[PDB]
Parts: structure tokens; C-alpha cells; sequence
């Protein structure tokens, strides 16, 4: 016997149901050997050619898959989404109408019938990561002591008196943005602060997010995500560490995403162990609504150029695990540690030395004036470790052709004197934390800038 | 800094029935 | 003797069967001929006006092909994403329940039977991008060899002494830049470095080469734009797995990835780049190699130690720059007039040399006529610029073209063999006269070079012409 298949859609005190069959909905009658009361919302049932429902089957397994946006108030019905960006209220399966679904979720659904069957499993790993522990400790950062100490009392000093800063009736700020030259690290800065208070509040969880991926332009997408974040941000916060939302360049960004920003700041403003800290290159960059007393109150500017800081971020990079000629500790007599430190010594006075070498930059003041920046100037981290992976290369190719291993001066003094003549570029030395720096500096304003 | 007027350029999108 | 078909969907314990045909899902008893154990999930099955199963067929090879997402838990379904991302749940055929099921595979599905059948594999996308330039060597280039050293190193030693990079902890480079005046030879570098990667593939026994331009990844549709960066850094990825050597060359980078604040999706690329090279850079192999003529123009964001670390410039030719390179096109092999081998007694290269000498100290001489442009500045005096400032190996190679099409004229008119040295000389000023009304020559770096100089902004420029 040829026997067809339907859908239930209700149930009814007459012993007669609709059914969904064939693309159309009709009021059939049920054999007597089915119950009417042991049938369920959506369940598939089984007719024969003379329309009786004979059996009832199991909620279907295949279908359209739509995501869930509400439910309807009576508990009965959902308006759920399609591929086609479509919104349709489809009542739920009995199985459906703990676990309580909600928007956000995967079900299955036949539009022809209008149910939504089963709730699909989904797995997401982007929104999953929720954790990153930084290991930069203030041990990777040189000459920097008092910044140090700045930023201790700036963060670390009113978590360890909240009682007494809440009584003194001044509301704590919880927004630290550090700018800077880009050269500059400015967000190692961001991970010590991290251990830091991780360290105190005796597992941590530090969340960055970057500028450039977070733009969703497309329809207002980034709202949704900048959103998420936050929830996300709530959802820790409920755990009981401090955690810490890091933005990086977010001159990147910024009628705008700005008042959506604000107003989810707004939100996590009544979290005190979640601060949002910022690293933005370009200051000017910054829409200043962000920049009102508040929620981003505290600034911090990071500055560059410095002999004693430049020095340690050099030892810091050479490791005693670098081979070292043997010509080298010939005068040391094996003495490795000694003759790094001499070396590094030596590499840095050349850099910083004012000779007919560092004729860097040849700027003229408006007035006339004309001054030679030397290598000291414009020296970052970043710089740096090109000069180390620059004399890397030199000695490599020493040891391929010479024979003898080891790194010697000449190695350095090259790899500075190529790295100087590359980096001798304005898009690099581009207008922020330059042309300020300088006024700064000599104290007068600057128009035109000549190099070599 | 004149104000520019511009042209857009759309995207062609899929549907389908 | 007219049956129809079906597919069939299960098995229950009443010797009855679900079958699916002309969109009617419907339970029916087959044949006794036919055992209902023998028969599988996702088979065709044969029936007839009284709706019954008298034969069993095999599985279709027809339907849509959509992209595999996961594995339902059961072990039988799939969730599956079509070509609008019509996602959908399906179950799977008895052979695909060696090779096992990945995600991201090619499915055959019909949606109407929701049912998936077979799995076919497509692999073929780093072939429709593949480019292939032969006869070009380090051997061609000329006048340029620090900058060969510099991209020998950037590329050769780290695949070739992996051991040494490991030893001291040194991180290959991972993007290279070359910049500079158009003409200058960057996509000669580039495609000298192309062969080489062959000439190293070949050895090894191509493919890994793989060159795009910019305005070739843009797509009408509102997707399918990431989607095709998206396979093609997984094919790269495939081919570093492989563990040959990988190159991927944007050409001309100032088309896609520029500044993202200049403007009137060219927003979305750029962010997706980034981070694709960052996941990436776990892959020594994989090198990401750009060339771009206005190197301002490009976002200074990607322009940073990290992705892009090396940078390479490419400068206008000098004396023995120019020398060089005519060396390297002006060669023994072609016709010389016995007038010129005269003076030399039969000595091709004494000849050519001397000839080329001459050549070199002919355009590069202060002459009169050979004053380009009138510089302007606002308190300065006035600068008169030279031809031999904007020179560049593709001018010289014209210059070589165009006496060798003088040669070839001679030859058709007064009959005498050979090349004569006054082809270079009048070629010389014809070339140089050609270009004296176009300023085309200048370019945004050279202004900026020559403003740079002197110390005042450029205010009007003149061409000078007798
Ligand atoms: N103590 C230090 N001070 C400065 N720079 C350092 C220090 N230690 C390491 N660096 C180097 O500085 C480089 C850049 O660091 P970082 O990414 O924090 O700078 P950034 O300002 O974020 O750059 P960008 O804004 O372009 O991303 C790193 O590659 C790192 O190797
Ligand atoms: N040593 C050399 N230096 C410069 N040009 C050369 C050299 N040898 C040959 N040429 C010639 O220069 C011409 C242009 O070279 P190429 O195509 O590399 O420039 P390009 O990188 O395309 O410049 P752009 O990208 O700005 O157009 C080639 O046709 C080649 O024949
Ligand atoms: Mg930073
Ligand atoms: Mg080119």
C-alpha cells in the first residue's frame, strides 16, 4: 500500500486535525488505532490514499536552517531569520516549546510548514579565544623606572585603596591611553601593566582587540561586535579577576561607531576590575569625544630618546646564548659577560655620538636656523632589533665566507650605518610625535625639514 | 578644503525566486 | 515497461521503505525479487505505475556541489553550507559513512532530495593565478647588484641554510618591498626571481609561484571578494605543507591596500590582509613579495617592522650603472659594420666596448641640448636639470631598439651590412628630443628628491626647447 507522509500542525476536540500535506493545509480525520491526545505539536504523521493519518513518525531531520531573533509572547511562536534576510514567526515543535532557546540560536525549519523542529548545534572559536596572557614583565622594558612608578600609582595604586578612594568622593577613573611615537613600543607597556595586576590582586585574562579588524563598515556590523565584546567583557567580570579590554592603534578608527563605543563603555562603567586601556600612534588622530574627562581620563605619552634606556633594551636583546668570537674574548681572556657588556657599551656610544656620521636629519628653522640631528634621536625598540637582526645577517654572512664564527664590531657598525641609511625616510619619520618633539625641544616651530 | 560631490558604484548581490 | 525512480531515504523493521520521487515522501513495499537488507541509504531505486521497488540502481552524479561544514554528532548528518550560504543539514550516503570526510570538501547534494552523495575535489584555483616568465636571469640584470644581493638574501638563504637561522635565532624576512621611478627594473627582479624559484623547483624534481595583481582579486558581488584571498593564502599554506618554497607577488601594491584614509571593497581588504599575513608567519616558506611605484600612496599601516620588513630601493641608473646595462644588451652577437671593426682589427669586443664608452659619455655629457626642465623656487635661483637625472635602464633599451632599427633601414637602403656607431649617436639625440616635451619623466619621488636638494619647494617647472 502507497502511503504518503504529512505534517501535524493542530490538534482539535473533534478528533480531526489539520494537517500540512502536499503543500496545503487540510482538516483530515484520525484512525482510530493513533491517540488525538498522546500527539504532539509538529510531530510527521503517515496518511494513506484515502487520507487517514495512520501513524504518527518523528520530527524531521532535514530543512532549512534559520537563525532565531524572538519569541513571541504567548511561548508559542518565534520570528526567526532566513538565509534571504527574511524574518518568519514559526510556532515551536513540542520538543522546543532546560534549556530556553535564545536569539542567536540555529533551528531547523520548513518554511512550507512554518515549524522549526530542532535547535542546531554550532560551534564558534573567534568569540571562544576569551584569554590571553601576556608574558612581558617590566624585566623586557629599560630605563623607564620612573614611567614605571608613574603608571604604579596611576592603576595599581587605587585598586589597593578603593575603600579609601570611594570615601574620599572621588570617582576612580578607568580609562589609561598611552601614545607615543610609533617607533616606540607602547604596548609592552600594556602587558606589564597586565602582570602587574595580575600579580597584586593575589587566571588573568587580558582581551586584545584591534582597530583595523574590528571594521565591520559593511551595515553597521561593528556595533553588533563592539557589543559582543562587551558582553563577553561582562560575562569575565562576573568571574573574579580583573579584566582588562586593550585596544591597539585606535587611530584606526575615528555620525560614527563613536556613540555606540561610548554608550558600551557606559555600560561596563560600574565594573571597576575591567578597565579599558587604549594605545593610539597618531594623538591628533583621536576624536576628542573619547577624550572628555571620564571615562578615558588618564593619558600617558611614552617618549623615545634616551641614552640609558636604549643601552638596556641592547643588553636585554644580545643574550649571553649568542656565539661571540674568540678574537673578542681574546681580550676579555673567555670573560663572555664582560666583553657583551663592553660591546654593547661600545655599539651604543657609536650610535649615540655626534659625528660627521650622524648627520640624520639637517632641519632649518623658520628664523633661519639650521640644526643636525644625530642617531640619538629617533631610536625606538623596533629600530633596534632591526640594528640586532641586521648585524645577525652580517655576521652570517661573515661566518659563510670567513670561516670564523662569532659577531664583531664591524658587524654593528654596519648593520647601524645601513639600517640609518633605509630608515632615512620621511613616510617613516612621518608628522606625529616628530615636528611636536622638536618644538618641544628647541623651542621654536619648525616649517621646513631637509635630510640626507 | 572644497566640498566634492561623488559617484557611487554598486554591488551586484544574489537572489534567487 | 515506462517505470519511474525514486530515492530511497531508510529501512524499517516491515520490510517497507521510504522513498523520495517527484517531491512526494512516501513509504513503499518493495518486490519480493528485491531484499530490502541488501538495499542502502541514498540509493536509486527503480519503480513503476503501482509505486513498487523492482530494481536497485547506484548513486547519482548529478546536483548542486556545495562546501562541507561539519559533522553532525549522530555520525549520518552533515551541515552544510550552498552557494548563497543556504545552510542546511543533510544526511550523508552510505560510501561516505580512505578518504575521510573533512570540512570545507566539495559535496554533491540535492536540495529537494536534502540527501549527500559523493565527494568531488576541486584544487585547481592556484592554476587559473599561475604565471610563468622564462629567460630572464641575475645574469640579465645590470647595474644592479646590491640590491640582487639584498633580495639573494632575503629569499635564497633562508631556504637554503635553514641551520644557520635556527642557530642564532634570527626570524627570515617575511615581506619585501621594491620601490622606486618606473623603469627602473623592479618587475625585471621580480621575474628574475621567478625563474630562479623554477630553475630551484626543477632541480628539486613552478606552481609555487604564484603572481596576482591588484585590481584582479576585485569582485562584483557583495562576497566571493574574500573568499578568493581567503583560498588562495589555504593553497599557499598547502604548498608550504608540501615544504617547497612559496612566493606570492602582488604586483603593482598601489592599486589595492593603499591609505585608508584617502577615499571618494577597497576597506575590507587591507584588515583581512593583515591578518592573513599574521597567521601566516608561522610558515618560513611562504614570502610575500610587493612591487609599487608610489610607495606613499600605500597605507603606512602594512608599511612597519613585522609583515613588511624589508624594504628595497630601486634607483635611477648612473655612469657605470648605464654602462653596465648597455653591456648587458649590447651584445658580440649582432651585426657590426666592417667600418667599426676596422679600427680594431677584426676585434668584436675591444670594439663593442670602446663603442659602448662612447655611448655612455655621449648621454651623459653637460651638453647644451641636453637641458631638460627649468626648476623655480621661491627665494633660490633657478636649477636646470639633465637628461642623464631621469635616466633609467628602460630609456637605454629603447635607445639600443631604435639604433637597431636605423641599422636595419641602412641595410634595406644602401645595402651595407652591419651597425654603425653614428646610429647610437643620432638615436641618442632623437630619444633625448622625443622626451623633452613630455614631463612625464619627473615623478612624485623625484620632486621630492630635488626639493629635498636645493631646500625650497618647487614652484613652476619649464621646458626647455630650441
Ligand atoms: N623595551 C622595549 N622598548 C621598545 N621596544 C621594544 C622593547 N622590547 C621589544 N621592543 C620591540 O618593539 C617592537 C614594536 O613593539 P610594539 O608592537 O609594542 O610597537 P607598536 O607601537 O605597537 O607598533 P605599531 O603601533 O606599529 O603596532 C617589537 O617588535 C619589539 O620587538
Ligand atoms: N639593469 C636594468 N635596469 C633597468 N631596466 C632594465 C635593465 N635590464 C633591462 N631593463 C629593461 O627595462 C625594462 C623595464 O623593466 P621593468 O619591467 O622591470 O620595470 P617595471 O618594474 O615594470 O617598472 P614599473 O613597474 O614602474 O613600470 C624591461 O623591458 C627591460 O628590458
Ligand atoms: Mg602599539
Ligand atoms: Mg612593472
Amino acid at each position: 500500500p502507497p502511503s504518503g507522509y504529512g505534517v501535524l500542525l493542530a490538534t482539535h476536540d473533534d478528533d480531526t486535525v489539520d494537517v500540512f500535506t502536499s503543500g496545503r493545509k487540510m482538516r483530515l480525520t484520525c484512525s482510530p488505532n493513533i491517540d488525538a491526545a498522546s500527539l504532539k505539536k509538529g510531530q510527521t504523521v503517515r496518511l494513506n490514499e484515502a487520507l487517514t493519518v495512520v501513524e504518527a513518525g518523528t520530527f524531521e531531520a532535514v530543512g532549512e536552517i534559520s537563525t532565531l531573533r524572538e519569541i513571541l509572547a504567548d511561548g508559542h511562536r518565534a520570528l526567526v531569520v532566513g538565509h534571504a534576510d527574511e524574518e518568519r514567526v514559526v510556532w515551536l515543535a513540542d520538543p522546543l516549546i532546560p534549556r530556553k532557546l535564545r536569539p542567536g540560536d540555529s533551528l531547523l525549519v520548513d518554511t512550507k510548514a512554518g515549524y522549526a523542529f530542532e535547535r542546531i548545534p554550532k560551534a564558534e572559536v573567534e568569540d571562544l579565544v576569551l584569554e590571553e596572557v601576556p608574558d612581558v614583565s617590566y624585566a623586557d622594558i629599560g630605563g623607564l623606572s620612573r614611567q614605571i612608578e608613574q603608571i604604579r600609582d596611576a592603576v595599581e595604586l587605587p585598586f589597593l585603596h578603593k575603600e579609601l578612594y570611594r570615601e574620599y568622593s572621588l570617582r576612580p577613573p578607568k580609562g589609561v591611553l598611552l601614545y607615543g611615537p610609533p617607533g616606540c613600543g607602547k604596548t609592552l607597556i600594556a602587558k606589564a601593566v597586565a602582570n602587574s595586576l595580575a600579580k597584586k590582586m593575589a587566571k588573568s585574562y587580558f582581551l586584545n582587540i584591534k582597530g583595523p579588524e574590528l571594521l565591520n563598515k559593511f551595515v553597521g556590523e561593528t556595533e553588533r561586535h563592539i557589543r559582543l565584546i562587551f558582553q563577553r567583557a561582562r560575562e569575565k567580570a562576573s568571574e573574579g579577576t580583573p579584566v582588562i579590554v586593550f585596544f591597539d592603534e585606535m587611530d584606526s578608527i575615528f555620525t560614527t561607531v563613536v556613540p555606540q563605543l561610548l554608550s558600551e563603555i557606559d555600560g561596563v562603567e560600574g565594573l571597576e576590575n575591567v578597565i579599558v586601556i587604549g594605545a593610539s600612534n597618531r594623538e591628533d588622530m583621536i576624536d576628542p569625544a573619547i577624550l572628555r574627562p571620564g571615562r578615558l581620563d588618564v593619558k600617558i605619552k611614552i617618549e623615545r630618546p634616551d641614552a640609558e634606556a636604549a643601552q638596556d633594551i641592547y643588553s636585554k636583546y644580545l643574550t649571553e646564548f649568542l656565539p661571540v668570537h674568540a678574537d673578542d674574548l681574546a681580550e676579555f681572556d673567555g670573560d663572555r659577560s664582560a666583553c657583551i657588556k663592553a660591546m654593547i657599551e661600545k655599539v651604543v656610544d657609536r650610535m649615540y655620538a655626534e659625528i660627521d656620521d650622524n648627520r640624520f636629519l639637517e632641519v632649518t628653522y623658520a628664523n633661519g636656523d639650521k640644526e643636525v640631528m644625530y642617531f640619538k634621536d629617533f631610536n625606538s625598540g623596533a629600530m633596534i632589533q632591526n640594528v640586532v637582526d641586521r648585524a645577525k645577517k652580517n655576521a652570517i654572512k661573515s661566518v659563510l665566507e670567513t670561516g670564523q664564527p662569532g659577531l664583531r664590531i664591524q658587524h654593528l657598525l654596519d648593520s647601524i650605518v645601513d639600517e640609518f641609511a633605509e630608515n632615512e625616510d620621511l613616510p617613516n619619520t612621518t608628522n606625529p610625535d616628530d615636528w611636536a618633539r622638536i618644538s618641544g625641544k628647541k623651542g621654536e616651530r619648525i616649517v621646513y625639514i631637509r635630510t640626507l | 578644503g572644497s566640498m566634492a560631490q561623488e559617484q557611487t558604484k554598486r554591488g551586484g548581490g544574489g537572489g534567487d525566486d
